[PDB]
RNA sequence: AGUUGGUGGGGUAAAGGCCUACCAAGGCGACGAUCCGUAACUGGUCUGAGAGGAUGAUCAGUCACACUGGAACUGAGACAC
RNA sequence: AGAAUAAGCACCGGCUAACUUCGUGCCAGCAGCCGCGGUAAUACGAAGGGUGCAAGCGUUAAUCGGAAUUACUGGGCGUAAAGCGCGCGUAGGUGGUUCAGCAAGUUGGAUGUGAAAUCCCCGGGCUCAACCUGGGAACUGCAUCCAAAACUACUGAGCUA
RNA sequence: ACGAUGUCGACUAGCCGUUGGGAUCGAUCUUAGUGGCGCAGCUAACGCGAUAAGUCGACCGCCUGGGGAGUACGGC
């Protein structure tokens, strides 16, 4: 019943981007925003767009690069069943540094190399490589 | 590149009006130590004769691989049919902590830094699938960093 | 306890030199070293990984005469330092007292060095020590009794030391038969066919 | 200075007494998700001026009866 | 299983019982024969095995092997037994020790005459 | 059913149903009470890449016991090896 | 003073390093699992040879590992074990989207404690080692104060997917 | 008591039918069911494939070698 949307937006992004496609339209909010701004800040997609009217709809272009796709291996840590949270020390590396985890703090929702550059840990979102 | 390795000899049978017939089944890998690896089957009534098959058909469909000198890049986790494969990069001194088909693969591609570990069914030829499927995706830098610029991806 | 018996079976079941005689004469023209010891000699017989890894630390075993124990103790304490423990094996191995003594030249073999040893004949730093595991200290000055050093053994051997290839990482003095062991040597001043990682393999497991 | 708790009145049958639920959340020790523990403790209330769901706040004090040694120092939710 | 699952009822571990109820936890017994008979053994085999009925001093009653070409063992005899299961027997758990209290080991033994019992030849 | 709380009093080196006379009908429990079986606890030990699993010889801290069941005296301290 | 006073145990078909003869013939026997023995037995019993250890060597009993074989890390349920015959619903678990607050969870810092011994690192003594010993690190925990506000929890007001 | 396939929600190429209902101009589009093929993906394989056995979330039920045995004893 949508119990998590950013469950349902990294499911949306992948599923969307197997099947070759171009633009991903999804129900926004304050949380997949930062997350989507957090992706292009890495260079994960190529831009996100929020609509306006009440209802607003965010749009997410992808990129392709070579016949792969830029992002192969997406994937939620921290679900509503588990709560997962770490500390700086803690901190989870994806491919030994070679990929990012999205960590939400108290300074916002960044990366873990930001994260520990301001020695703050928190509740480990996902992670993309 | 050459350099032979033999994995598996097994022995196999058919039935036929009559008896059974037998053939011989061959597994081998071939590298170079630097960083190309192929495997190769091959089949015969006789072992020298698949052996040689099998090194024939090694030799061809060999791949290239990403390794960050004598070691892998990032620890990583593979699958083949029911095989899994976990390996991940080794200090120096450490040596070829593997057992059987990953010994011998990773020992040809060059490698002497890995501290594999399988699990689910260990039949040879599954596990070679798995451990090319896994090296074969070893990214390496400057490829993953094609997105942007160099020293901030890392 | 120590291995004593025939010592040209040991080097034709490995299959090399292996130097285990006064090295006098030769090696060949003594035990036809091309067959394995026993009745089945001729047959060639190809061996498997463990056969192999099984050889090779049999091999390093048998010449500096290390029983199983004591090597397992070596290789502890190799493991528990740092900085590639196959080849600070052979930096542990090196630096025993017999075999610093054979270095220096006082001794024919390395069973004759462990028996100067053994019988109070040789003082590292100016005082007896009988101990054929002492660890012998960079910069340490070995040295012969004055009331052994007249003993033909020594004198015997100092020409053999002379001519089977320079060390270059100890010094001797001839007239007084005292030497400095400036440090441990290299894993390059060894015999790079010692393949230590079987050995490492052998035991990881 | 002095550490104190906050809970909820569940019972408030007997005299000059109260008693107060406390809610925490425990890591489970192997399985990592939290969940709920609870305790139950008695509180003196020397005038009778508590009622079932007040949110109030107590303190640890030597003991005033067996089974009783906290009492009440302010009453911050009344029940409705 | 899931997480919420698993934390109203946790895995649990098995427990392996062991092959050998009788000497508990003892690595040998002492028991007395009370009867020394011969039986034959499973499908693919044929023989002539030599076993022994002895009481412990548990109070069980148990089965056991005589190892060796010979022995002298007959009625109210002490011997030791040790855990051990021979397989073409059914019901046979134990093995009988040679040449500790009464049993006196094989003779004429000369190759591994330590787990029968036989002093060196000398 | 002294069971849970209150009051007066007694008692203790000291808070207290610890005890007593009245007043009330309370207290605990599926976050496992009660009952049955088993067991001194911990620092630690052994295994394991770790997470875990098994376990409390020797040494150190605490507890309980001194043929079995009770009781008190003397004493700063004992319900007394 | 003199070489005099001081080597044994298990195994050798595969797993697993090490092989041939002679006896016996579904017997006698062996055996951790596959299994050997019915007339050329490298598997039984001996002899020659060899391989592992070594003042020890084997067997038995017991714990963990390998076992991802109770799977948090880290497993599954169409046919191999495994979806309740089907609904409704209580305790519980989980919660679409905006503001604003609070600081229980969360994060960072400070202070107290976490006995000594033991394990780990750098040293010092016994001719070496075991052993003893100095300093450090660790003891991943608990408690109290200070700060933050992205997420969860709690409170007030909204919105319509 | 079977689709030998728990309920709920969200995504992912297409083609041919059919049962109810809508729109726009026999044609096109769109819903809620019911069938046949099939790309990716998945699976040990068979095969599944918008009516997933694919990609994911929330909660519940169940499994841990074959027999003994869904049996014995106890409760209801
Ligand atoms: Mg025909
Ligand atoms: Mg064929
Ligand atoms: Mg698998
Ligand atoms: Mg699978
Ligand atoms: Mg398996
Ligand atoms: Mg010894
Ligand atoms: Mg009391
Ligand atoms: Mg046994
Ligand atoms: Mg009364
Ligand atoms: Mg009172
Ligand atoms: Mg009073
Ligand atoms: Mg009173
Ligand atoms: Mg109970
Ligand atoms: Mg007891
Ligand atoms: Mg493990
Ligand atoms: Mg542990
Ligand atoms: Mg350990
Ligand atoms: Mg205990
Ligand atoms: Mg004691
Ligand atoms: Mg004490
Ligand atoms: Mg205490
Ligand atoms: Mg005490
Ligand atoms: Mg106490
Ligand atoms: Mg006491
Ligand atoms: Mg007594
Ligand atoms: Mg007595
Ligand atoms: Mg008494
Ligand atoms: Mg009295
Ligand atoms: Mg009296
Ligand atoms: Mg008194
Ligand atoms: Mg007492
Ligand atoms: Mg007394
Ligand atoms: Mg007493
Ligand atoms: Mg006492
Ligand atoms: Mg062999
Ligand atoms: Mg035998
Ligand atoms: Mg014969
Ligand atoms: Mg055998
Ligand atoms: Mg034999
Ligand atoms: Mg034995
Ligand atoms: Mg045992
Ligand atoms: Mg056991
Ligand atoms: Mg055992
Ligand atoms: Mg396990
Ligand atoms: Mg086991
Ligand atoms: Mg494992
Ligand atoms: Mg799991
Ligand atoms: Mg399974
Ligand atoms: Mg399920
Ligand atoms: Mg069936
Ligand atoms: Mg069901
Ligand atoms: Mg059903
Ligand atoms: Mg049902
Ligand atoms: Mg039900
Ligand atoms: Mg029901
Ligand atoms: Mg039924
Ligand atoms: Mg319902
Ligand atoms: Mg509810
Ligand atoms: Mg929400
Ligand atoms: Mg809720
Ligand atoms: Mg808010
Ligand atoms: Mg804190
Ligand atoms: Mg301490
Ligand atoms: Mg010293
Ligand atoms: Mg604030
Ligand atoms: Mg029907
Ligand atoms: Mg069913
Ligand atoms: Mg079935
Ligand atoms: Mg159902
Ligand atoms: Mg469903
Ligand atoms: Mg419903
Ligand atoms: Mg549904
Ligand atoms: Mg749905
Ligand atoms: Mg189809
Ligand atoms: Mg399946
Ligand atoms: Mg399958
Ligand atoms: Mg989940
Ligand atoms: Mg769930
Ligand atoms: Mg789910
Ligand atoms: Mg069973
Ligand atoms: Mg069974
Ligand atoms: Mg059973
Ligand atoms: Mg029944
Ligand atoms: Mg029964
Ligand atoms: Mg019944």
């Amino acid at each position: 019943s949508m119990q998590d949307p950013l469950a349902d937006m990294l499911t949306r992004i992948r599923n969307a981007q197997m099947a070759e496609k171009t633009v991903v339209s999804m129900p926004s909010s304050k949380l997949k925003a930062a997350v989507a701004k957090v992706l292009k800040d890495e260079g994960y997609i190529a831009d996100f767009q929020i609509s306006s009217e009440v209802k607003p709809q965010l749009s997410i272009e992808l990129k392709y690069f070579e016949g792969k796709p830029v992002i192969e291996e997406v994937k939620r840590i921290s679900r509503p069943g588990l709560r997962q949270y770490k500390s700086v020390e803690q901190l989870p590396k994806v491919r030994g540094g070679l990929g990012v985890s999205i960590v939400s703090t108290n300074k916002g929702v960044m990366t873990d190399r930001a994260a520990r550059a301001a020695g703050v840990g928190g509740e480990v979102l996902c992670t993309v490589f | 590149g050459y350099i032979e390795k033999l994995v598996q000899v097994n022995r196999v049978a058919k039935t036929v009006k009559g008896g059974r017939i037998f053939a011989f089944t061959a597994l081998t890998v071939v590298g170079d130590g630097k960083g190309r690896v192929g495997f190769g089957r091959g089949k015969a009534r006789e072992v020298p004769a698949a052996i040689q098959k099998a090194m024939e058909a090694a030799r061809r469909n060999m791949i290239q691989v990403d390794l960050n000198g004598t070691t892998l890049q990032y620890p990583t986790k593979s699958a083949h049919g029911a095989s899994k494969v976990y390996m991940q990069p080794a200090s120096e001194g450490t040596g070829i902590i593997a057992g059987g088909a990953m010994r011998a693969v990773l020992e040809v591609a060059g490698v002497q830094n890995v501290l594999a570990k399988c699990y689910g069914s260990t039949n040879p030829v599954n596990v070679v699938y798995a451990t090319f499927k896994g090296l074969k995706n070893m990214q390496a830098p400057e490829a993953v960093a094609a997105k942007r610029g160099k020293s901030v991806e890392e | 306890a120590r291995y004593i018996g025939p010592k040209c079976k040991l080097s034709r079941r490995e299959g090399t030199d292996l130097f285990l005689k006064s090295g006098a004469r030769a090696l060949d023209s003594k035990c036809k070293a091309e067959n394995v010891p026993g009745q089945h000699g001729q047959r060639r017989g190809r061996l498997s990984d463990y056969g192999l890894q099984l050889r090779e630390k049999q091999k390093v075993r048998r010449i500096y005469g290390v029983l199983e124990r004591q090597f397992r103790g070596y290789y502890q304490e190799a493991s528990r330092r740092k900085g590639s423990t196959g080849e600070n094996l052979l930096q542990l191995l090196e630096c025993r007292l017999d075999n610093v003594v054979y270095r220096m030249g006082f001794g024919s073999t390395r069973s004759e060095s462990r028996q100067l040893v053994s019988h109070k004949a040789i003082t590292v730093n100016g005082q007896t020590v009988n101990i054929p595991s002492y660890q012998v200290k960079a910069g340490d000055v070995v040295a012969v009794r004055e009331k052994s050093k007249n003993q033909l053994r020594i004198a015997q051997a100092l020409e053999l030391c002379g001519q089977r290839g320079r060390v270059e990482w100890v010094e001797v003095d001839l007239d007084k038969k005292a030497g400095t062991f400036k440090s441990a040597p290299a894993r390059s001043d060894l015999s790079a066919d010692i393949n230590e990682n079987l050995i490492v393999e052998l035991y990881s497991k | 200075t002095v550490r104190t708790l906050t809970g909820r009145v569940v019972s408030d049958k007997m005299d000059k007494t109260v008693t107060v639920l406390i809610e925490r959340r425990v890591k489970h020790p192997i399985y990592g998700k939290y969940v709920k523990r609870s305790t139950k403790l008695h509180a003196h209330d020397e005038s009778n001026q508590c009622r079932i769901g007040d949110l109030v706040t107590i303190r640890e004090t030597r003991p005033l009866a067996k089974t009783k040694a906290w009492t009440l120092v302010d009453i911050v939710e009344r029940a409705v | 299983a899931t997480i919420n699952q698993l934390v109203r009822k946790p895995r649990k571990r098995m427990v392996d019982k062991s092959d050998v109820p009788a000497l508990q936890n003892c690595p040998q017994r002492r028991g007395v024969c009370t009867r020394v008979y011969t039986t034959t053994p499973k499908k693919p085999n044929s023989a002539l095995r030599k076993v022994c009925r002895v009481r412990l001093t548990n109070g069980f009653e148990v089965s056991s092997y005589i190892g060796g070409e010979g022995h002298n063992l007959q009625e109210h005899s002490v011997v030791l037994i040790r855990g051990g299961r021979v397989k073409d027997l059914p019901g046979v758990r134990y093995h009988t020790v040679r040449g500790s209290l009464d049993t006196s080991g094989v003779k004429d033994r000369k190759q591994g005459r330590s787990k029968y019992g036989a002093k060196r030849p000398k």
